[PDB]
């Protein structure tokens, strides 16, 4: 789809009744309101769709501008519905806190420098499938409890949730990667997700069960330009959540839901292009990398703490990023502890640090701006392989570095000061919440004292 | 006084337990309500005579007493490594509870309050999740260094010294400022290195543990 | 639909078996009795439909006269039924019943044209509502309670299993953060779309529907505006569709202004604009407002407490109308979110944010118009746009006290009769007396141990 | 007791192990902390007992407590032998009366009365009713809000099958508004009431009468002898403490709420009133209407004139106006026969009975406010309306606070009620009204949910 007429043609053809006017907030959660299909065709392309962002977390009247290229038919709605992504502008000027707009302005700054025209990103968003999830934080009690039929802690259960006896074949700890059914109980559900992802436009490549025995999964699809890649991941998340929800289950992108098993990471593959030609390739270097590719790494290494403020923005992220996970900022080809990995056109950079509890628009942009800064200033990265630069130890430390180093983000006005100040302010609040809340571990360690 | 508190703790625990109940000295067992603090009233005596009292002062504090405060404030974060040595301790010391390292007689936000033989220094910062022997000693050694170096504390009241924001910060301070403890071989490098090691082990455990709050905040994302 | 022949043609085209002869009572609840289709065509247009209004709250044998243009096919009834709104008149004289709220809206439209100011008063309510899974309440001597529940509610984040026995799959809402993330966080998406479809089916031109701020299942559906009386008819049809769609889905929908504490309440913003010969009259100046629109605001500020006696007539209303972070300041603005009157050419309108949808739309919309007209005719200048800001009443009695003192702007053109005003106050003061008798759970928390 | 030596002698003889240092907060709830008896005999009479009232509701560094040994009594509920002693709050330096101390206000009220010369003593006698329940539970959350009381006397349990102990229903339960005052077994709480009466006698009260009240769901009343204003406040605080504890240790709950349940009689606290000088009554005069002298008549006029401001202390709860309902002493008039009057007149027994107050108030503040109002009428010869266009009580707590805010000069006379206390009291009660402004009610669900 591309034109107003193209959308109207699809509406008549598939009998579309409603249109979901959706967008992504600063946090990374998709927001929407539903309008009749005729109302969408009448207004969205003319005066756009107005909305009050007073209640949306991370914004505070605004105007929504449609992007029909992101349109797809909702495969979960009872009534036939078309899902369209919108960009936020002034009622005209691109909104300061719209994350999708950051990705758009990042693609523009890339071209303006003359370095490249296309930045292709490819996420590896892992996730967990749970049969039950429940949590609470009150004065009297604080808890969380997940459950899965694959879980190793259910190996000795007498009767399942449906009344049928235990027929075993449950996963072991760190051994969910990646035996065939019946050991893998979520193969058919994963296929439902894969099918729905293919249905909504994504070009898929691979799907399998992940390391964690408690129902960890992963689905891989084809790369795309920065802004569109962010759109694809939001679509990826929405389909994954919904498919599990309609199957009586819950899917999550938490970087570390459970303790004692593998966390959830989102490896980001990086590649710059110009005139349809790869720019990271050069068969005369270490990892077949160009000088540009090497400098891209250097800029990503130097601003790493500021970058991980967007790629690992949750408090839960630093329960995965623990020594003993790519916590060392250095690049290599064979090493499996390095944050940056190097696997002509297929030549790319894999940053293994990020987790999918982030805003993809901000995450992908922060990685690009860091790389371009390393390219423009010829920043040489440390040699491949005890003074190896580590990832931030906390969320607070990450926000500290973002405050002291954010000029590479504000280049070409890609990231605005208002956005970064807001992002910090939001995260500090989350840190303040943790400062208030007692933990079950503290009972285990300090109660008897 | 350390023997008394340990005896105090043992009785409180046992009396509650034999009543079919449970008593705890956790600085913050629950959220949304008041925490549990262990205010320490301290003073120096010589020849059966007090030393802190002096009619020519603010709160009636001798120079020997004022310097004791000055040492307590200058070495604040180092002392709190023993007076507030729990991860849970820093859920009570939230600036929402004394957190401002400054002394006053009227103000309640002060970590050090001043209420002739009754003139004493009240350290409100500590909590009862600590070792009394270590907590009381660290406070003494901090004061003595203030007296031996004539450390003048800040004026009794936007630039107040604060308590550490975490157990990690306190251990970094203890690691880079402990010469006042090792004086007279009171605290040994053996004990200090061990104390930091144990506490950094508890920090690593918190580094590995997912929390119910993070489920409330990030699960749906 | 316009006439009897049009009615009979529709009854045949759809095979209508029964006709729901409905009308709105003084409070704001739709009353009805069902007759066979043939009996409807036979008497409603000739001698009308008689009924005993002795047991209708706030009334006391009168005659009912149909408005065929209000007709719509019932999408809930087991038997094919056509719902038609009626007007109440004195049988021997055909004179409009004094307490008929729909007639008040009709007499307000007529008075509007008599002034020459305009011929059309457009209104567009943004009625919000809650969808609950369970609702129970009781007021006995021994006990007094209310208990609501929802699968989206934040207080259920820790439960093990739901109503259907299935395990908790989370994605429930948080406090003041239900506006407006995509499903599965929104569990009431498909039900809301069912409501939207039914609203389209009955003749409403819809614009928007979304989940609201309150996490415990609060929603809002916006539709195209209409002339005053008809917009009142549409809102009545709106509330009926929402109530029935939720009920037949096994849930409860409420337009209660404040069913729960700690989270957002339920409001009904009213968009207002005056039209003459098809031309907008509010457009011109600061905010793009005309002198006529500014004087409309001034009259709306001056008679505010009296207008709120109709737009916010519940005891539950003043739990939303609280200075605790709500439109309680009688001042108009374009940017300020504290202003009770907001200003967002053919769309240049006045947004009254104070009212809630627990009121009578016929009486609510009329009260706002009569206030505006009084300001226009008398050239009443509103306070400067933005300490001495005029406040909404702090109680229902204060609103009734103001209405009992200032009501002449309503009686103009006999739109509001003195019989209606006194009866309205009498009912409201009766409800205040009921609260004067009832102990509250809060008082046990404050005073029991004493 | 009277002196330091008296208490010390009692501690040795009775083997008293601890001493409960007690005082009454601004609202009306007694506060305390426990010290060793030996520690009490070492500091209280000399240095006094220091404490921090920063956490106490409506007080905010540290303050000073000075004991009134005449208020002392042995606690009949404590496991360890304890002597309960009431204290007064003063500044730890100047020893000056703390402004927000209700008991001190009552003491400062008795001093102002003497400074006038009208009298040297004001005698008060409360008729404090109360409820006894077998179960009481309530909660105010976002999801729900409720209260639930239950009793074995309750009329709503007439059809019940099994009691809380497992035994079958043997009937003889009260009917609505008919608990005044049948003999047992219809009266299920006679023995528990007698236990309360016995303990009240043990703590030093001179009791007169005890019975079951109107409301059938376990309403009672216990009357004791009158006393001077300040000591009358002391007696009531001890009265309510014994009632609360005797019921609690009996597995029950006792409450002084004016209107805990709807549909049945409320709970009131009639305040008998008289002025005395040199042992002579002053309210008696043979050749008048109700035997009332000019002093007694002017006293009434003062009560009537400042009624709304007085009711801000005598009926200071939101729950008070569920009892004060024209369905009840609402009409501010006085009569010798009419029961609808807010003031009733029943030679040394001639007194004024204010029927408006309820026992959910602070007795120190309640009694004081009534006297200062009565003293205002005397000093100005304020004539009350004709005995029988009638002044009503405030319809809400907000109206009472509004009235107290404009009419409170008679309270500030002689530094009895300070401006700091009045401002604080109003600020506290308006905070409670704000809470009510935020809370939805079960009634509103009945009235508005379907709309
Ligand atoms: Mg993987
Ligand atoms: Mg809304
Ligand atoms: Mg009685």
């Amino acid at each position: 789809l591309e034109t107003k007429a193209d959308a109207e043609a699809l509406i008549n053809k598939e009998g579309i009744e409603y249109v979901s006017v959706r967008f992504t907030d600063l946090i990374g959660v998709q927001q929407h309101f539903t309008v009749p299909a005729s109302e969408f065709l009448k207004d969205a392309f003319t005066d756009g769709m107005p909305f009050d962002g007073s209640s949306v977390e991370g914004f505070q009247d605004m105007k929504l501008v449609p992007d029909v290229s992101t349109a797809f038919i909702d495969p979960f709605r009872k009534h036939k519905t078309l899902d369209v992504a919108f960009s936020i502008v002034d009622p005209d000027e691109p909104y300061s806190r719209d994350p999708r707009q950051v990705a758009g302005k990042a693609e523009a700054y890339l071209k303006s420098t003359g370095i490249a025209d296309t930045a292709s990103f490819a996420p590896e968003a892992e996730f967990f499938i749970f049969d039950k999830v429940r949590f609470e934080n009150s004065m009297q009690r604080s808890f969380y409890e997940v459950d899965s039929i694959e879980a190793p802690w259910n190996s000795g259960i007498d009767t399942e949730d449906d009344g049928t006896p235990n027929i075993a074949f449950k996963n072991r700890v760190k051994k969910g990667y990646f035996p065939v059914p019946p050991i893998d109980h979520t193969q058919d559900l994963r296929d439902d997700m894969v099918a729905n992802l293919q249905k909504v436009g994504l070009i898929l490549e691979r799907s399998h069960h992940e390391v964690a025995g408690a129902g960890q999964q992963e689905i891989n699809y084809r790369f795309n330009s920065l802004q569109h890649a962010g759109d694809d991941l939001m679509k990826y998340k929405y389909v994954v959540h919904e498919t599990a929800a309609l199957a009586g289950k819950a899917a999550t992108f938490m970087p570390k839901p459970i303790a004692g098993d593998n966390g959830t990471g989102m490896h980001c593959h990086q590649s710059l292009w110009k005139d349809g030609k790869p720019l990271f390739y050069d068969e005369k270097n270490y990892g077949g990398l160009s000088d540009l590719a090497r400098w891209y790494i250097g800029g990503l290494i130097k601003h790493s703490s500021s970058v991980l403020a967007f790629t690992n923005p949750s408090l839960n992220s630093y329960h995965r990023l623990v020594p003993g996970a790519p916590v060392n900022l250095v690049y290599s080809a064979r090493n499996r502890s390095a944050a940056i990995r190097i696997p002509p056109a297929a030549k790319r950079i894999e940053f293994r640090a990020p987790d999918p509890s982030c805003n993809p628009f901000l995450a992908f942009s922060a990685q690009l701006m860091a790389g371009l800064d390393g390219i423009l200033n010829h920043i040489e990265p440390p040699a491949p392989v005890a003074g190896i630069k580590q990832v931030p130890s906390s969320l607070a430390e990450a926000m500290d570095a973002l405050e002291e180093d954010h000029d590479f983000l504000t280049a070409g006005d890609v990231f605005t000061d208002d956005l970064i100040d807001t992002w910090i302010s939001i995260k500090r609040g989350e840190i303040d919440q943790a400062r208030l809340a007692p933990t079950p571990l503290e009972y285990e360690l300090y109660f008897h004292i | 006084a350390g023997d008394d508190l340990m005896k105090y703790k043992y009785v409180v625990h046992e009396t509650a337990a034999l009543a079919g109940k449970a008593a705890t000295f956790m600085p913050k067992p629950i959220a949304g309500d008041n925490g549990t603090g262990m205010h320490c009233h301290q003073s120096l005596w010589k020849d059966g005579k007090p030393l802190f009292y002096d009619e020519k002062n603010y709160g009636g504090l001798s120079d020997l007493a004022r310097w004791y405060i000055g040492g307590l404030i200058k070495h604040s974060s180092s002392v709190l490594a023993f007076t507030n040595p729990s991860l849970n301790s820093y859920h009570r010391l939230v600036p929402g509870a004394p957190v401002n390292l400054v002394y006053s007689a009227r103000n309640r936000s002060a970590a050090i309050r001043i209420p002739p033989a009754a003139k004493r220094i009240e350290f409100r910062a500590p909590d009862p999740s600590c070792n009394p022997f270590l907590a009381f000693s660290a406070q003494l050694m901090a004061g003595l260094d203030g007296i031996l170096n004539h450390i003048e504390p800040p004026a009794p009241v936007a630039g107040i010294k604060q308590v550490p924001s975490s157990l990690a910060e306190a251990m970094d301070a203890l690691e880079e400022d402990h010469d006042f403890l090792t004086a007279g071989d009171v605290f040994t490098d053996d004990l200090i290195d061990t104390w930091i090691s144990i506490k950094r082990g508890e920090i690593d455990q918190a580094r590995l543990a997912p929390t119910p709050l993070e489920y409330e905040l990030y699960f749906h994302i």
